[PDB]
RNA sequence: AUGGAGAGUUUGAUCCUGGCUCAGGAUGAACGCUGGCGGCGUGCCUAAUACAUGCAAGUCGAGCGAACGGACGAGAAGCUUGCUUCUCUGAUGUUAGCGGCGGACGGGUGAGUAACACGUGGAUAACCUACCUAUAAGACUGGGAUAACUUCGGGAAACCGGAGCUAAUACCGGAUAAUAUUUUGAACCGCAUGGUUCAAAAGUGAAAGACGGUCUUGCUGUCACUUAUAGAUGGAUCCGCGCUGCAUUAGCUAGUUGGUAAGGUAACGGCUUACCAAGGCAACGAUGCAUAGCCGACCUGAGAGGGUGAUCGGCCACACUGGAACUGAGACACGGUCCAGACUCCUACGGGAGGCAGCAGUAGGGAAUCUUCCGCAAUGGGCGAAAGCCUGACGGAGCAACGCCGCGUGAGUGAUGAAGGUCUUCGGAUCGUAAAACUCUGUUAUUAGGGAAGAACAUAUGUGUAAGUAACUGUGCACAUCUUGACGGUACCUAAUCAGAAAGCCACGGCUAACUACGUGCCAGCAGCCGCGGUAAUACGUAGGUGGCAAGCGUUAUCCGGAAUUAUUGGGCGUAAAGCGCGCGUAGGCGGUUUUUUAAGUCUGAUGUGAAAGCCCACGGCUCAACCGUGGAGGGUCAUUGGAAACUGGA
């Protein structure tokens, strides 16, 4: 189905990722529905994470499902709690 | 509601049944020279009552495919 | 070649056999009902209901699409 | 204002016209010579030729029967109490088969396609959509089979047939349940057809369990199941406009154009079929022929333009050739099926087997294009409750100066201008501060130690919290803990030793930077053009010297430039190439003055959109750069909507 996942960029031995909403059948570095953020694993010994809460929450509401690393990111940024809180509150 | 495209042209054929052919004239600027050149397209239109006649200005709106070649209907007759 | 493919061939055949039998039964019913309606037979309603039932069940099995089922049900039920 | 160079060659000389040629940039390049390293890329363009071999699609025991394995541990003493059997229990496990899901993705290729294929902008009151999310309502009651298995039989084989037996979240009946179907009431609404909403009947349509918790003559958690309605996603159709050469291709079409009715499709529709009519298309290029995947982009150019469509991303098409359907949410299906054909292979001659335009690799073709590698550690995908399994996707490694970028092959001092080579006016001049010598350095190299990031996790294990419950287990969420790296002991770092191992290529008459000697003598040869060479060649060949570049330098091929030589920007037609021999005129192009009006062109805004990557600009990260990342800016002949009205158009 619809998935929030990391698309690989950068160069050899220098990964950079864009956090994107994509259909699963889509190729990893191919067609996407929307980009929500970025993730840099190799940056300054601290993962650098940019995410749009408004976009991430809209997609999580509509049934988009994170890959495991993306879930960790949305947890680190606090989006996964917000999703739960609203959903329980609903 | 989203709006379907509407065109105005002169009826150039009324021979077919419940159908009129409308010639819509537009200008195409030459890519290099920049002069506008007159261009015409004949649009096959549905005229249920066979109301329109050759030489009358008509208003046509886009529709679902009504035939092999017919994609438009007659909204009104502007001039006769 | 591939193991799952070799299995898929068998399951297709079994599926095809069940599907063709059910499709035939529905096709007979619709035919029988249509004749009954046209002939104004006393069994018109009973036969039409059998047709609708078999058609409805066929749609759920995905032997036919719902839209076809609706078309067939409608044409029979308009007739009766 | 950021951006624009010319030169040679028609003559005795000249000005002009005019072609030809060159200096530049670019490449998936190839070839010749030569060759140190690193980073980041790129690498069958030709035969959509044929393909040996391995691998590229599985997974699920928490759907199911069955089989294997049989722990823990049951009995007798062979007097062997360490070895024994079936008279048992039989745990963690494992698998062939059934069933579910996946296999329609990912990966490859560009043959076909001149088309709504694609690009851009719209439409669907003519559509469809597994998994995912949300909400609501349910999951009741029965049945008959069949793999595996057992046995028999037929085949060379591939693989079939009979009998018997057996499960399921397999299959089937009935019940109950629709906004679905029919019919009848309304109400409101749009853009023809029509949309929407609310009532009353009629016919008709579902489902399923598994693994756990508990207070266990009944509740319940998770997952699975069914129906209805939305969302999300993906797909389908239609249309405006844009998108290719040839008229020494001018006519084309009969399901053809329209209508009617019916059938058919998710769906509109000649989509199809009867019937009726004679339409439809075409000089605004139909039809035919040739060629071609299209685009984002890419190369060039001051620009306008011109050329192109590798790598990467999007869309399309194809899967030995041709046809067809089946299964399915989705295929008319690369590693599925059926048939026909060609080819290859096996055979007991009866009959069978197969499809690298997946990754490697081989043969062939070619000027020419890589290893039959490692790992699922990362990212992504399938299956599963999950661990996990599968994954030639992908991450890495290998090979190749193929490209781009970076750094080397030493540095300082050095007249004593050594020797030697070359030239010479025999004075000398030049190679040349070059060398040697002396001192210094270690990029690199070598050797020896240390040694990243990339890793997030998932799971499991605690604690808390939220919803729900009688409660619990679970579930969501939050915070802790252990554990996981192919590359790889790689990058990088440190120390020790050593100028030691690390420069070639083309050119030097002019364009065009750089000349002499000798040999040769219209020969041998050179050559992009002007040309050069027939005895004192800065043009041949070699040598010395010099010039231009540098791990490259040259050559060839091809594209843009210069070429204002198709000229919109930006040329011409008395004598240079070029005014039809001349009328009458059709289409088309163009058109006097004023006022009023309109607003199609024009101008000025707003809104949506013109993917990402790229180009450009800025900033940040890699020791720098290349490269990587991020944010802007730009890119329409775009659509929609609001103004202005001089000019063009309309009235
Ligand atoms: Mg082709
Ligand atoms: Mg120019
Ligand atoms: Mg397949
Ligand atoms: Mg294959
Ligand atoms: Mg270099
Ligand atoms: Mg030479
Ligand atoms: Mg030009
Ligand atoms: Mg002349
Ligand atoms: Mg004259
Ligand atoms: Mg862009």
């Amino acid at each position: 189905a619809v998935k929030i996942r990391l698309t690989r960029l950068g160069s050899k031995r220098n990964p950079f990722y864009r956090i994107v909403v994509a259909d699963a059948r889509s190729p990893r570095d191919g067609r996407i529905i929307e980009q929500i953020g970025t993730y840099n694993p190799t940056s300054a010994n601290a993962p650098e994470i940019k995410v749009d809460e408004a976009l991430a929450l809209k997609w999580l509401n509509d049934g988009a499902k994170p890959t495991d690393t993306v879930h960790n990111i949305l947890s680190k940024e606090g989006i996964m709690k917000k999703f739960d809180e609203q959903k329980k509150a609903k | 509601r989203n709006d379907r495209k509407v065109y105005v042209g002169k009826v150039v054929s009324d021979k077919m049944d419940k159908t009129i052919t409308v010639l819509v004239e537009t200008y195409k600027t030459h890519k290099l020279y920049g002069k506008r050149v007159k261009y015409s397209k004949k649009y096959k239109t549905h005229d249920e009552n066979n109301s329109a006649k050759l030489g009358d200005i008509v208003k046509i709106q886009e529709t679902r495919p009504l035939s092999a070649t017919k994609r438009f209907r007659l909204v009104e007759i502007v001039e006769e | 070649n591939i193991k799952s493919a070799i299995k898929r061939v068998k399951t297709t055949e079994k599926a095809e056999a069940r599907n063709i039998s059910q499709k035939s039964a529905m096709r007979t019913a619709v035919k029988n009902a249509k004749t009954a309606v046209s002939n104004n037979a006393d069994n018109k309603n009973e036969l039409v209901s059998l047709a609708v039932k078999l058609v409805d069940k066929a749609a759920q099995s995905n032997l036919i699409h719902s839209n076809k089922a609706d078309r067939i049900k409608s044409q029979l039920m308009t007739a009766n």
